[PDB]
RNA sequence: UGACUGCUCCCUAGCAUGCUACUACCG
RNA sequence: GCGGUAGUAGCAUGCUAGGGAGCAG
């Protein structure tokens, strides 16, 4: 008993064929059922014949008995139609407002999200809407992952691989570890016990995280949660001060951030900003400057993981003091230099996972493409700050949509604050490029980045260009091409000084057949941020719109301090990048 | 009477319909119990040692 | 495994009440009427009181249905009412009935025959069986 | 109480009360059911009967609603309602009906009697849960058919292997032999305790007793019956062939003793089931044991219609296979027993259509498959849902014994319903490794039904023979005794002592307890006989009839010997055919 | 995990009965 | 002008049934 979405009166009713069931209101609630199948409705009891074994469910097919609910088939002599008036029979029947155009909810309702215009639909909708979208997309998809097969590992072999079967009747999950599973043990009854692990390219390669050696009948399913209902908005109405009034202005300053200071004084004149977060920028060493500016802030260090905020704590300790840091782990292995297990702190970094709900003083957010709405609004429901900000890029990367379907989302509308930097402007930036040179920053400059990002350095000539075709076969979930493997070594021949590097790829299992060449390591391309070296090889060995799309493997080719391989068998966007060609042996 | 007294079967009909529901329930029920106690005493007695 | 006291009873009543003119029933199933029943159950209260209290209750016996056994209360020994034998008892069954497996699943027989013995030294009653661990 | 109608699969509560089975019927439907027969009588939670005390009237239609009972019009209150009417049938849920247009189908199948071939035409060429109840029916009457019969007291007792031994009154008699084992049990004052398993044959009473036992009297023998209850599973599933042989493990090494059988597998874990043509000892029980080494890691499930017949199926057992991973379930019967016992979970398990307990395992193989109908073949399915499928055995190997067919004896080809498969879809596997019989018999049971597709094994060593004769034969209860053959039998027998060290064939088994004692000869069981053989057997069809020199029943006789067999064919009904040596009859 | 009774109030349903009015047919 | 039956609604009493509760030994 709550209020509606779309009306806000205080309403009984729950849209039974809808995923998410939201509250609905009277005649808000019947807008709802007259254009879609969501034809159940449940009140304090669900509306539905209850004459003993019946079979009509849909809402306008019943009349009021007295103590009950018929079809006609069963309605006493004296009825009353539930579904009436205009106006749906539930409690409050008298404040209902509705809306005149609800097939917007109907269309997120009714939107199964196959197509990006299912997140045009997600974003571009009203609020309440946008908190129903992500919370119908989390659900789906967790009752996505559950369509498929048991993971059995019924023999084992050796260390590293498995004899692997599933259950039944079901597709099967894909390669890498974005679907990471976390199996259980059973003994004579019932479930206890084995791990996270995910199963690639073998024989059955598995990366367990932590230490443990299987057994039989050993199986695997990717393990879900209840995914329960979201509070606050994804971004309060925020608004700019009038003096940084409440915040501390500290006396001294380090300029190894003198592109930092007057990106933090403002900010306090201000709710949030989500800043121009280039690959490398001081992003990371960003946050940590504000920290020293203003000591005194309980700042809400948070990230997409303990992989991803593991970077806000990178120099964290090497920074601040020991005992003012903390980051709360639940009952996954990843940083633990800090305290664990402390919410009043004077800093506390987590991930969107499980810090508790608190209020504090500035929050930082890291990875904001890749996380969408859903988690947008996290932070804020954590916590009820002084004030806002959001590290990262739209300008690095999306999440991995499982169910879209037609054609990649824009880079603009990954999330509510995400248009905001392209239909407001971005709040900061930094161009302070410690990391590639002359090289690579301004042909990404070029790219997507407003001409805006200066020369670092040099232009050794490191960065390589590569103008290639060659030739892919698919398989499962992957794609293996080896005229550009046979390339891979063919480049890294000529000189041993070039097999340093980690190889790049996007298909990574066309790394399980390139690390048995080369003994090279891997490189994910889309968890790659954060993580590099000046030397990286890269085979892009495709050039659909899972590959050489505008920003993917754009984090792969500013991997490189100086010296990244790209051989662009792509014509995508190989008629811009300014690197050293040569003939192709 | 040829729209108002038989209607007033279609109430008796729907009566003993309803009826003989509830007895098809109440001699499921009594099978559900009697394999219930049986099998408590099967379970039982393997303990007697 | 002795239940029947019943030429103890009549010792004692010879002993102690010869001349009482009326006669005692050690059992009360061989009483006339209330009043007989009375009478003799009077006797067997004080009489009990010199008997051990562990063959007082239901007596099993082991029967045979469909080829396996089970222990079930063929009769009682009251304090007041002395020995009693169950009329309709048999052996060997084939399969029971809705009854008969309400009148086992009552029985405290086959429910203390299988459980844990217990000494249970909070009171004074006597204890018979912990028909679970904890 | 309640469940899905047959004719509907809707979900009822009515059973035709008439009807032997009583299958769950749909409202719509099961009024058309009752509208074409006599199957007049419907039980819903409660019988439709008139319950005005004391009453005669069953019939439904002649039945009305009174309230909280159901009345004739002998006996319908003022305010009634009949319950036959609308085209549907009065019971719960009367909205759920879809009925089926024609469904003289299941009336037919209701109405069958089982007389003729037709009728089992009827329990074949039907749809599927008149299948199920088709085969059901089947049994059900015929358990009820056994015992319209006496009671075998044993009254008096003279001498081992012979009774003294009369019937009950008023009914006619069982017949001679083994198919219609006895199972009698003796009393005390009170009732009925054990004896055991026999049958009594030509004497004087001739009883043989599988187990030991001395009788008294009083001794009383019956065929005790038991409650069939219904069958779920289909015969046979939808089955399809895979596109690799995935989840099947392929192994590296192989023995070439059975070269005739790998390329036999490996589309068979391929594909969900294949019956294979088996003809008489054509490596078929050497077949199932060789994918028991190609594919060691199968829970593979051997079944046939006896531990007579899966017997032949553990006789290479533990000779092939090491030993604890084979078991046998045999329920509370002497015959095989080298195995452990009472042990499902089981690498191995061997069993007959009697008693394996369902669970799911890897590939099933089924010895038996003609002899074996349609219930037991949704038996072991029933029992078990496995990986993957096969039958052993061939329609061109035996029917059953059909108590109850009396015109025409139905085809070799619609003895089930995968029986019909291998002649309308053709014959999933086929072994022609003819390790018995030589180039003396085999092609000409090959130019017989056998698509002129088993070769030669070996030489013709004449010694499988002919001789074209007549005899002379009269009847008597259920046997037929000739002995103008069976005084060629010695004539046969005489000219060479080397002759008589053979097994007598014989269909009137009789005519052996009459020839048994004119030579020591052993006896043959024409049915019973596959799996068992001599290469010298001496045969006397001792009758041409329908009973007698039909296509493929002694079929299983002649391909008996190794070398050796003898045909004193007195038919002229395959006799222009067989192609051996002749010679004058003396 | 909820015993055996007894009384009482409230709500609903059903049926008959009983009472009264409106309409209809026939005598 | 009356009677009767049939209908319908209103109203009452009672009985049964179903549910919620209170007190008592
Ligand atoms: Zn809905
Ligand atoms: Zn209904
Ligand atoms: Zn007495
Ligand atoms: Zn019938
Ligand atoms: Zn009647």
């Amino acid at each position: 008993v709550g209020a509606c979405v779309l009306c806000n009166s205080q309403t009984s009713l729950r849209c039974g064929a809808c995923i998410r069931r939201p509250f609905l209101c009277c005649k808000c609630c019947y807008d709802h059922v007259i254009s879609t199948s969501h034809k159940l409705v449940l009140s304090v009891n669900p509306y539905v014949c209850n004459a003993p074994g019946c079979d009509v469910t849909d809402v306008t097919q019943l009349y009021l008995g007295g103590m009950s609910y018929y079809c006609k088939s069963h309605k006493p002599p004296i009825s009353f139609p539930l579904c009436a008036n205009g106006q749906v029979f539930g409690l409050y029947k008298n404040t209902c407002v509705g809306s005149d155009n609800v097939t917007d909810f109907n269309a997120i309702a009714t939107c199964d999200w196959t197509n990006a215009g299912d997140y045009i639909l997600a974003n571009t909708c009203t609020e309440r809407l946008k908190l129903f979208a992500a919370e119908t997309l989390k659900a789906t998809e967790e009752t996505f992952k559950l369509s498929y097969g048991i993971a059995t590992v019924r023999e084992v072999l050796s260390d590293r691989e498995l004899h692997l079967s599933w259950e039944v009747g079901k597709p099967r999950p894909p390669l890498n570890r974005n679907y990471v599973f976390t199996g259980y043990r059973v003994t004579k009854n019932s479930k206890v016990q084995i791990g996270e692990y995910t199963f690639e390219k073998g024989a059955v390669v598995y990366r367990g995280t932590t230490t443990y050696k299987l057994n039989v009948g050993d199986y695997f399913v990717l393990t879900s949660h209840t995914v329960m209902p979201l509070s606050a908005p994804t971004l309060v109405p925020q608004e700019h001060y009038v003096r940084i009034t409440g915040l501390y202005p500290t006396l001294n300053i380090s300029d190894e951030f003198s592109s930092n200071v007057a990106n933090y004084q403002k900010v306090g004149m201000q709710k949030y900003s989500t800043l121009q977060g280039p690959p490398g920028t001081g992003k990371s060493h960003f946050a940590i400057g504000l920290a020293l500016y203003y000591p005194s802030a309980r700042i809400v260090y948070t990230a997409c993981s303990h992989a991803a905020v593991d970077a806000l704590c990178e120099k964290a300790l090497k920074y601040l003091p020991i005992d003012k840091c903390s980051r709360i782990i639940p009952a996954v292995e990843c940083f633990d230099k800090f305290k664990v297990n402390s919410t009043l702190e004077q800093y506390v970094f987590c991930t969107v996972n499980a810090l508790p709900e608190t209020t504090a003083d500035i929050v930082v957010f890291d990875e904001i493409s890749m996380a969408t709405n859903y988690d947008l609004s996290v932070v804020n429901a954590r916590l009820r700050a002084k004030h806002y900000v959001y590290i990262g890029d739209p300008a690095q990367l999306p999440a991995p949509r499982t169910l879209l379907t037609k054609g990649t989302l824009e880079p603009e509308y990954f999330n509510s604050v995400c248009r905001l930097m392209k239909t407001i402007g971005p709040d900061m930036f930094l161009g302070t490029c410690r990391r590639c040179p002359a090289e690579i920053v301004d042909t990404v400059s070029a790219l997507v980045y407003d001409n805006k990002l200066k020369a670092h350095k040099d232009k050794s000539a490191q960065c390589f260009k590569m103008f290639y075709k060659g030739v892919i076969t698919h398989d499962v979930s992957s794609a293996i091409n080896r005229p550009q493997i046979g390339v891979v070594r063919e480049f890294l021949t000529r000189n041993p000084a070039w097999r340093k590097a980690v190889f790049i790829s996007p298909y990574n299992s066309q790394n399980a057949v390139a690390s048995k060449i080369l003994g090279l390591p891997t490189q994910t391309v889309d968890s790659s941020q954060g993580s590099e070296y000046d030397y990286v090889i890269f085979t892009q060995t495709t050039e659909t719109a899972h590959s050489c799309n505008v920003n993917r493997f754009n984090v792969a080719i500013t991997r490189a301090k100086v010296g990244i391989l790209c051989i662009m068998s792509d014509r995508d966007l190989y008629d811009k990048l300014q690197f050293t060609s040569l003939e192709i042996p | 009477r040829d729209a108002a007294m038989q209607r007033k079967l279609e109430k008796m009909a729907d009566q003993a319909m309803t009826q003989m529901y509830k007895q098809a329930r109440s001699e499921d029920k009594r099978a559900k119990v009697t394999s219930a106690m049986q099998t408590m005493l099967f379970t039982m007695l393997r303990k007697l040692d | 495994l002795k239940y029947d006291f019943t030429e103890e009873r009549l010792k004692l009543f010879d002993r102690y009440f010869k001349y009482w003119d009326q006669t005692y029933h050690p059992n009360c199933v061989n009483c006339l009427d209330d009043r007989c029943i009375l009478h003799c159950a009077n006797f067997n209260v004080l009489f009990s009181t010199v008997f051990p209290p562990t063959s007082f209750g239901p007596l099993v016996r082991k029967i045979f249905v469909d080829g396996v056994p089970f222990v079930v209360s063929t009769g009682y020994h009251f304090r007041e009412l002395g020995v009693v034998h169950n009329q309709d008892v048999n052996l060997h069954s084939s399969r029971l009935s809705f009854k008969e497996l309400l009148v086992y699943a009552a029985d405290p027989a086959m429910h203390a025959a299988s459980g844990n013995l217990l000494l249970d030294k909070r009171t004074t009653c006597f204890s018979v069986a912990a028909l679970t661990n904890n």
